[PDB]
């Protein structure tokens, strides 16, 4: 759930480990055909962003 | 206004999979067929089953053809389905409980470029 | 699930015969399995080094 | 060197049983279009193929205790909706394997006919069904 | 493992007796609606269910002294009014219990037919009735 | 059981056998002790578990 | 739960008999007045009721010996004078009592039509009359 | 993949019942304005839209005991005044829910037509009404 602000110039952050957890969960559902991540561009680094998408493509190959 | 321009995948030089609509069509057809084949999972592995499975798959594909999804003047040019001992299966597969079905599809691809040429009309 | 299965065994014997497998049977009065079992997760249930196989109760879309 | 007989067969229709007493109506038909222009030396017409038709299929079986399937399938009709099924009819060899197969697309039941009753009716009660469909393919390899 | 026979049955129609010689017409029927648009690759039509019909039911019995029931029911017709009844037809087992039941809604008689007479007519005088109705349900559990 | 489809085989001769007799299933000692030995064999059908589909692009 | 039939009815017109073969023309009609002013956003007209009309009534009966009533009523016309009558038309129930009544004011006859004659005319000679009137009220309670 | 049928529908008109035998006249129409100036290379005219029209709507139903509604609505006309109503016509699915709806503004009745009577008229007495209105919108989502 949404965290709070530290100051007017200091916003909440997005935790990479939380998105990986959600991906691990959706892997057990049969109905979905498309995978989307609405808060991926706000990850602290580009490296985390790319890592998340490589995992999503690997899931598609396996299923 | 604002339009989506282009429809290729991340494998754009792939002779079979570069277009989004080809990849998505196949995923759709494959999912629908396996749901239909699950009803035969614990049936005897013999000629009576092989015929029932084949007929079911062909009926699905005929409807896709009728709706314009597949290429070909007649269904005979749009797809094929094969199953049988000596064709797709061997003695070893019968012993281990395997069943092998082979399917092929004719799929239509889009044009991307239009070139116009102009000149001065003369006799 | 044991009493539901005894019921299911009786149905198969009457409609198809005792020589047919008691599987690919829908259960009555069941909302859902308590635990979701994925495709990959069942590999060790059906085949295992000890031979002590476990059958699975699973949810299928539209079935 | 010998032809096939007509009494050993089976029908797969989505029901519990595959045994039937009688099966009929496995026909294919095409219309003709005729033409003659006035200057032709012949005083008859030239012919070419038109649109295509299929016949309805009739199935007959004996009535058994606790089997109400003809009725249950018929009773799936709801205004314009009905459960449609793939119908497979097969002529069998001595190993009980298919030889000749008739494949039928999108079948559903137009009518279900029950048995008559007679005081001196010393015979089996036979029920029957008539099916509509959208196409037939014949396989004999 | 054996089918049912067709000679042991009973009919409940509101009359004093339940024994009949012959019962027929227990049918169900649906109409077809056909369609084809001009651009279709197939040169045949697609089919779907239409409106529904029922057949009239015929009952036959022998004439007995002092039993005028066919006539008395028929004679309840008064301009557009008639006594309507629930008709239950049942096929029986060896304990004389129901096995297969046909349930008929809102029946009344269209016609009553009497016997012919012959000088050399060495046979039983048989009367018959034809019934209209509004629906049939088949039960076989 | 064969007629109903429970046993494998084109004809009963391929579905089962039954044997009994002195010199086949019994000896002199069994007759003396009151024993009777009957041997029975059955051909039973087993299910398939796996279906594999393969796809390709149709070509000449 | 059922609608009324159309064959049991009677007509009271001042004559000796009330039985007729055919009755028609029991209609009501209103004129329309249309309007549009030039500044309206809609490009169609607004409608309101105008003046009212009634249709003539036609009565048909078989010719009988010594009954000359159609003629006798018609023959009461004298320059602008005529005998005017109250016409009551009624649809009947099984007790032969009124159900639906049409009440007609100030009727008189515009025309009386006789039968044609034919050498091979194997049928009933039917005469008819057409009536003018000044108003119709419909009662159904 | 299948078209809709035409027999399951309902009409909301402010009356007690919504069942009808027949509904017709749900049309839309536009006028054309034509033009050609003398110097044009083409020897035909250019066309553009004009003013708009609507057709009258006809409703048919069977006559029932104690239901006088067609008459009662018609009888609300008083010189230029009439009760105007919103008319909603709907084509239904298998759950008896709307699929296609025709919405009609400001309707009132131009005419009410009664049944004919016949001695051998073995049929249902059917009454009908014709309605004027000011506009039609078609909804199909």
């Amino acid at each position: 759930v949404y965290d709070d602000w530290s100051d007017s110039e200091t916003p909440p952050t997005i935790n990479f480990s939380d998105l990986e957890s959600g991906l691990a969960v959706i892997r057990k559902e049969d109905e979905p055909t498309l995978l989307l991540f609405p808060d991926a561009t706000n990850l602290p680094t580009d490296d985390e962003f790319y890592s998340l998408y490589n995992s999503a493509l690997m899931q598609c190959n396996d299923l | 206004g604002t339009l989506v321009w282009g429809a290729r995948t991340l494998a754009g030089n792939d002779n079979e999979w570069r277009y989004i609509s080809v990849r998505r069509f196949f995923n759709m057809a494959e999912e629908s067929i396996k749901k239909a084949t699950e009803q035969f999972v614990f049936e005897p592995n013999d000629g009576n089953t092989w015929v029932r499975v084949r007929a079911m798959i062909e009926n699905f594909l005929i409807l896709q053809w009728r709706a314009g999804a597949l290429a070909g003047a007649k269904p005979e040019h749009a797809f094929y389905v094969k199953v049988g001992l000596g064709q797709t299966m061997t003695a070893q597969d019968i012993l281990e409980g395997n069943m092998n079905v082979e399917i092929g599809l004719a799929v239509v691809r889009p044009a991307e470029f239009i070139i116009l040429k102009f000149s001065h009309k003369m006799q | 699930p044991s009493s539901s299965m005894a019921g299911a065994y009786a149905r198969v014997d009457n409609d198809r015969g005792v020589w047919k497998s008691p599987a690919n049977i829908g259960l009555n009065y069941v909302s859902k399995p308590s635990v979701t079992v994925s495709h990959e997760e069942q590999e060790s249930m059906n085949v295992h080094g000890t031979g002590k196989s476990v059958n699975a109760i699973r949810s299928f879309v539209g079935k | 060197s010998y032809p096939l007989s007509k009494f050993h067969f089976s029908v797969e229709w989505g029901g519990t049983k595959i045994g039937f007493t009688e099966v009929s109506g496995l026909d294919l038909e095409t219309e003709i279009i005729e033409y003659r222009h006035g200057a032709s030396p012949e005083y008859s017409k030239i012919k070419m193929p038109g649109m295509q038709k299929f016949s309805n299929i009739t199935l007959k079986r004996g009535t058994f205790k606790s089997d109400n399937e003809y009725f249950q399938w018929y009773n799936t009709i709801n205004l314009n909706k009905v459960e449609r099924r793939d119908l497979t009819i097969s002529l069998l060899n001595e190993e009980h394997e298919p030889v000749v197969t008739w494949k039928v697309k999108n079948a559903w039941p137009l009518k279900v006919q029950s048995t008559d009753l007679k005081g001196d009716g010393n015979e089996v009660a036979i029920e029957s069904m008539e099916l509509a469909h959208e196409g037939l393919v014949i396989q004999n390899e």
